[PDB]
């Protein structure tokens, strides 16, 4: 086609070395957090993983802020919902709102 | 102030800069169990306010979150706040009065 | 928390 822009910062010198650890590493990284967190908590900062199910730890978590772990445990399906349909409105932002 | 569940700490003088002991506690050993989010016992559904319900296989244990401190179902480290026919994970269990056998027993 | 000793 024409001359591109990366090859005229390559042709010089001004090269661009890569990351040590590469995206898959990376997203590996973020699933182990994420496995982590689902799985074990907030207790695999402090040593090794301590496995939990989820809703425990989100009552763990509702333990936190002042507020009694039986708001999720009347209303698990509300939070989840609201979670799924929060995280369909991050969706669908970055689908088409670009902002 | 430390990898872990942090105590305490010590400065200490060193050239151009300082040093901290940070004086950390770290659990070792692990132990599996069975676990539930609540125990029905007649319509009411108990959850500690504090402890975590765990069971070895046949009695059910309401110890802390960080140290295996296996202590009896009673209700004083367990809040109603609910029923039993809402929540997903439940099973069934007793729960002791604490009144019962200093009082109701004696 | 009464009634469980005496008027049960
Ligand atoms: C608390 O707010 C939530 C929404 O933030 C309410 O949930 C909605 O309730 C209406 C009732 O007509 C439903 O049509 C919606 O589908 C619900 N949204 C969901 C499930 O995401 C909830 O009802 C409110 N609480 C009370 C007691 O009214
Ligand atoms: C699970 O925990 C229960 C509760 O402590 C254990 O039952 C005890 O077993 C000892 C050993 O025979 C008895 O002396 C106690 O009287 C039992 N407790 C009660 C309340 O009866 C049980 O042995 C444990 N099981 C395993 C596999 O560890
Ligand atoms: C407990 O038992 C499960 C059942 O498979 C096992 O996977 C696990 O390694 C055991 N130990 C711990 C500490 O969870
Ligand atoms: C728990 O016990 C109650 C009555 O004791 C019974 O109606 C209910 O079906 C039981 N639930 C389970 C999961 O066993």
């Amino acid at each position: 086609a024409a001359r591109d822009l990366i090859c005229a910062q390559k042709f010089n010198g001004l090269t661009v070395l890569p990351p040590l650890l590469t995206d898959e590493m990376i997203a590996q990284y973020t699933s182990a957090l994420l496995a982590g967190t689902i799985t074990s908590g907030w207790t695999f900062g402090a040593g090794a993983a301590l496995q939990i199910p989820f809703a425990m730890q989100m009552a763990y978590r509702f333990n936190g802020i002042g507020v009694t772990q039986n708001v999720l445990y009347e209303n698990q399906k509300l939070i989840a919902n609201q979670f799924n349909s929060a995280i369909g409105k991050i969706q669908d932002s970055l689908s088409s709102t670009a902002s | 102030c430390g990898k872990g569940y942090h105590l305490m700490s010590f400065p200490q003088s060193a050239p151009h800069g300082v040093v901290f002991l940070h004086v950390t506690y770290v659990p070792a050993q692990e132990k599996n169990f069975t676990t539930a989010p609540a125990i029905c016992h007649d319509g009411k559904a108990h959850f500690p306010r504090e402890g975590v319900f765990v069971s070895n296989g046949t009695h059910w244990f309401v110890t802390q979150r960080n140290f295996y401190e296996p202590q009896i179902i009673t209700t004083d480290n367990t809040f109603v706040s609910g029923n039993c026919d809402v929540v997903i994970g439940i099973v069934n269990n007793t729960v002791y009065d604490p009144l019962q056998p200093e009082l109701d027993s004696f």
